[PDB]
């Protein structure tokens, strides 16, 4: 099975941001400087898929997986004595992480780049910070 | 030196078994304080309210844990600075800290608990007695003690409607003799009641609930007592009432239901009809102090009741004035009552009793320190009567130590005085004319 | 601090200065309130009632603080600050370096 | 700096409005301690006596002002130039001055105030607590509570023949919980006596006398205000009694009289009749404590009822021993009771209170440091009870400042130990076997 | 001005040449304490281990670099701050830091040497002294000395199977008065080994080895010494034995084999016949206490003897308790033994150590503070003695002044007392009956 199919990755941003944490005022706790580095190479990776084949792109896929988990686990916000982990909330609601796992092929590769373009857009829908 | 370096707040009980707080004040040098609080309301409109944990669990929602934490937590990072001295700074400073006309953020009783702490601290640091530090060099004046010996209305079964009866000794030589008469009628009462086959267990405030045949009856057996320990009624011991009308009064038809207490043939009585009662009653015994005579919201029958007794009754607003310096001017402008029982608790603050026992003193008023149903062994309320020169104390019966306390701390007072020590009795009652 | 203690001097400015009588309070993010709803915040545990205030300011270049002193085996006073501590210094680190115009 | 400087004895009201004394002591450096004494009995056949007035125009003869004027001109005289911390030497000292085995001639009240007043400024010397002082460094052991919570015998006019009924918070992991299990409890049981139209005013220990039907009853209550409490009978909160027989036993029948407080129809029981219902409701109830089980003559009655229950109910003497030393040891010879009750005003001074606290101890044997009738707000009986870690205290119930003073005291003492302090409950009772 | 400062330690040398350490602490007012510790075991399953270097260079393997360390680097580190007086809180502390239940990882000697000299400073910034400071104000009780006088099994080439032989002036009225007696009897009989040819030379604590035909010689010549020196055997002095039955116990047989010390003619003796072979001895000489009269493990034995010969004679669990809270808590459950032996290194903490002497106390058992056999010149276990009115200590013989110590410590202590000092004897052995 697979998490992320072409005709549901859209929706899925949906449901992975609309369950983001929230400061007592509403609004989003995850800001555009704190993904900036995970985006920019999204966006280089999803770029070299289209004239570089997969057998030479494992090493930049695992070094965009180790940034994720290194940026979950680093950025954090501290609001009214009480910190908070919004990447890594991100990474655990959006299943980056899983989606990452299953990139097998080129096809799969460029959807998980889809959804990460999905994710940020629809979370500056909601009135996100950069 | 005298530097406040630490505020500690703790969980005691008090004389009830229901839980209040004490503070305890340390400074540079070493000097040290503890404050305990009587037990007062949660509840009301125009008066300092307590604040209590209200988890079902603990002591049945009355725990002071949250009132221990503000004062360990909120009041001790402020106050840990000040010098000890600085009664009325410290007062100001928790006043604006908490920011509530009520006190209902911090608590009244956590403010009164670190006032009173403060003050003893900086009296052991001066090394002087606390009613010299309070009130100055010319602290001289022994109250002259209300002692409730025979208690009535919410607090006994019997068809009384007063709260509470009580034996003033005015014509005693010193506070001695005057505490030593008090003891003595207390015991002739004893045993008067137990010839009588009545209740001789105490309550709250150390006096009997027996079960009279109605007010005449409980006046007339304090004046066998008072007499059966060889004292003269009207000379040297007189009567004085905690009528609590407030709590019999029908608000809805502007009525005195005496048929709450006093069974269901009792009589009803209008503002003019109470009026009336109360002048048969002072003319019928010697009654020189009558207590909530009407409710705290009869305004127009404090006034006629002024108008008709004042003159040669003292007339005291508890509920009336509840230790409220608002309450207590409007009372003043109006004509309303000539004296005002002063709770610590009711304000929450020593500078704002102080305030008010100055506001009272200046109107021809009589300011009367009180205590409370659950009291503790902290007797401060002794010391500030001695202090302000009031003349004037209700620290309940003789027989708890609840009560004794503030009976040992003005004997102690008292003894320190010597010759300058001086008990007005009769004269303490400036409010009536002669 | 354990090297240090707070000079009499300075506590002396302090306390007739009653500097410790016009304190300032401040929230989580260091923002000056008053001091009612620094209680407020501290009641309801947004603010830490320990790192949240100071003691205003005291007038005059005092030196806030002085040496602690401690006992030696021998029973004499010793600052503490003061002892064995260690031996590494080298000498320096001569970089040559004999032709940058110096300007006069 | 330490030279008692000043010894002063003033004449102040007990709990009960009945006159006692308090003496203070002054060193040269200005240390202060306060005593108050306890009012004991001024009769007792090998028991030390106070010294009263016997002016029946002063306090119904309970005057104690000739132990004031004893201490002011004789005592003071003779301490004035010790050390203040030289206990023992000026206890000694007094001990000679009055020379007489009871002491009569100085007065038993006397001697222990000046003693607790000694005490308590050599405390306040050292800048030490005074149960530190008093029991060294190793003092961490809070005494378990035996409450006192209904009242019988001749302290009520209820058909019951014994005198106390205690609860016992056994179960508790500290001393603040026990404090508030037994004060959830004494409230509880006022409600359900409220609910029966049974009387609530105190009596002098703070608990209860209602109109029971009889000792089951009374037991049955206690349980159910336990149930109601939330707590387990017999694994949390245990019971005790204070049978007090010396009152109900006819001396030339040698039987236990029932009917001087049950009516016609009670049973007269023999010493064994007597050691049966005592195990009978042992078996019945959870008893963990008996006070005063058989006379204080009733040598033979004494051992037959250890040789019987000695080992799962701890019997405490009373007026069996009267904390004397000579009783109690004639006592562990003989294997009569297993637990003594001190009270400091018995003996007379701090240092033979402390002599039988170590000689029960030493025997296997339980200390527990006890009240009065006639207390005071001086607390230094919990002082005492945390010092020689006796693991017991009976100071009454939970309703009267002469009585919560001490567990105040003990709160304060516990916050003061902190992480060092022990609440061992049942453990407490080492007198017992599993 | 009491807060501690400075935690110095020293290796130093112990009375058998051996290496120890010692502590000095001072506090920020310049008070100062210093503790020595006694040599002890570092191996034992189940009491505290000290810790030893190791290097086989140094000592033979014996030095204490190591602890030294600890207390120089790890334990100083963590109690500087800690309030001088605070001795459980300091002893909770280091048994926290060290987090091991024999204390193997800081070592016990570090620890016990931290706390006496904790303590002693403490007792110098008070100004008071040490047993005043350790026990409170009620300390009196000179102990009753069970001195060495004769030594066997593996501390002697003699025919004996018991390692020591005590003298016990249990009748003499003052403490002088007994180490006036003890020494004279050691001199007589010093001299009636040189008249038989035998050796005179001391051992460890003291005493002499000499060769003998038996225990019986052995008793029979320490009777002939002590009616020599003008005293009656069974009423001036009695006899201690201690067995240490340990040594010349098969586990594998369960049998007390003699022939290990007796030689191939030895008597090897039961459970049974070793009690038998125990009553035997205690009805032909004056003998009042037995020390490890059966093996540390043989529970059904102990249990055995306390029940025939524990009634009349002091029996005390030296290697049966190893002054462990469990195995005395399992032997007062147990009715073992009536007596537990304290060596204050065994456990490594003060606190540990009072509250094992009143576990004892409260069980009718008695407490003998010990010395070790590489002791040094603190004499602090004397003040432990005094501080807990234990009645008896054993301090070695009459020699080595890692002896003499204790015994002129003592005599400090009966001076400072004077008229307050009270030397029970034979009253201290409460264990017993009549
Ligand atoms: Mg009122
Ligand atoms: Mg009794
Ligand atoms: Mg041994």
């Amino acid at each position: 099975m697979a998490i992320l199919t072409d005709e549901n990755y859209v929706d899925k941003a949906e449901r992975a941001i609309s369950l983001l944490e929230k400061d007592n005022k509403g609004n989003y706790l995850l800001t555009t400087s704190q993904i900036r580095k995970l985006l920019s190479l999204c966006s280089s990776l999803y770029d070299r898929s289209k004239e570089r084949k997969f057998d030479e792109l494992i090493n930049d896929v695992s070094y965009l997986r180790v940034q994720f988990v290194y940026q979950s686990g680093r950025n954090s916000v501290r609001v009214n004595r009480q910190t908070f982990f919004p990447v890594k909330d991100l990474v655990e609601k959006g299943q980056i992480l899983e989606a990452l796992k299953e990139i097998k092929d080129r096809e799969t590769l460029q959807r998980f780049c889809r959804y990460m373009e999905a994710l940020v857009a629809y979370f500056k829908f909601y009135g996100g910070k950069d | 030196m005298s530097i406040i370096t630490d505020v500690y707040a703790r969980e005691v009980l008090d004389s009830r078994g229901n839980p209040t707080l004490e503070v305890e004040v340390y400074t540079e040098s070493g000097a040290f304080g503890r404050g305990m609080v009587p037990s007062g309301a949660s509840t009301g409109e125009h008066e300092a309210v307590e604040l209590r944990d209200g988890d079902k669990a603990r002591y049945g929602g009355l725990g002071t844990q949250k009132a221990v934490d503000n004062v360990n937590n909120v009041i001790a990072e402020h106050i840990i600075g000040f010098d000890v001295r600085d009664q009325q700074g410290i007062d100001r400073a928790m006043i604006a800290l908490d920011g509530t006309p009520n006190k209902g953020k911090l608590g009244a009783n956590a403010i009164l608990g670190v006032s009173i702490a403060v003050a003893r601290a900086a009296a052991d640091y001066l090394e002087v007695p606390l009613y010299s530090y309070l009130g100055g060099f010319n602290t001289k004046v022994l109250p002259t003690p209300m002692m409730n010996i025979i208690n009535g209305g919410s607090h006994s079964d019997a068809p009384i409607a007063f709260q509470e009866f009580m034996i003033v000794p005015a014509g005693a030589p010193t506070f001695k003799e005057a505490l030593r008469w008090g003891a003595e009628i207390f015991h002739a009462l004893k045993k008067i009641l137990k010839e009588r086959g009545l209740e001789t267990a105490v309550g709250d405030e150390g006096g009997f609930a027996p079960r009279f045949n109605g007010t005449e009856d409980g006046v007339e057996t304090i004046i066998k007592a008072i007499e059966a320990a060889g004292y003269v009624p009207g000379k040297d011991v007189f009567i004085g009432l905690d009528c609590a009308s407030s709590e019999f009064y029908d608000a809805e038809h502007k009525v005195y239901g005496y048929t709450k207490f006093e069974g269901e043939g009792a009589a009803v009585r209008t503002a003019a009809e109470q009026i009336d009662y109360l002048e048969e009653l002072v003319n019928k015994y010697p009654i020189i102090t009558i207590e909530d005579g009407m409710d705290e919201n009869d305004w127009d029958g404090w006034k006629a009741l002024t108008e008709r007794l004042g003159g040669k009754v003292q007339l005291v607003g508890d509920d009336f004035f509840v230790t409220n310096t608002a309450y207590l001017e409007k009372g003043i402008a109006e004509h309303a009552a000539n004296s005002i029982l002063i709770k610590v608790n009711q304000i929450g603050t020593l500078t704002e009793t102080f305030d008010a026992i100055e506001m009272a003193k200046e109107a021809g008023y009589t300011a009367v320190v009180s205590h409370r149903s659950g009291e503790t062994e902290d007797s401060t309320i002794a010391d500030i009567a001695v202090a302000t020169n009031a003349g004037q104390i209700k620290t309940g019966s003789l027989s708890r130590t609840d009560r004794i306390a503030k009976y040992n701390q003005l004997l102690r007072i008292e003894d320190q005085l010597g010759e300058v020590a001086e008990y007005r009795g009769l004269k303490s009652f400036y409010n009536l004319k002669k | 601090m354990k090297n240090f203690k707070i000079s009499s001097t300075y506590r002396a400015a302090r306390k007739q200065q009653k500097t410790a009588n016009r304190k300032s309070f401040y929230n989580d993010e260091g923002y000056m309130i008053s001091p009612s709803e620094w209680a407020d915040g501290v009641i309801k545990g947004l603010i830490n009632p320990k790192n949240s205030w100071s003691n205003d300011h005291v007038k005059g270049y005092l030196p806030r603080v002085s040496p602690r002193s401690h006992w030696t085996k021998n029973g004499y006073r010793e600052y503490l600050g003061i002892g064995k501590s260690r031996d590494i210094p080298e000498k320096e680190p001569e970089v040559i370096e004999m032709m940058d115009l110096e300007l006069v």
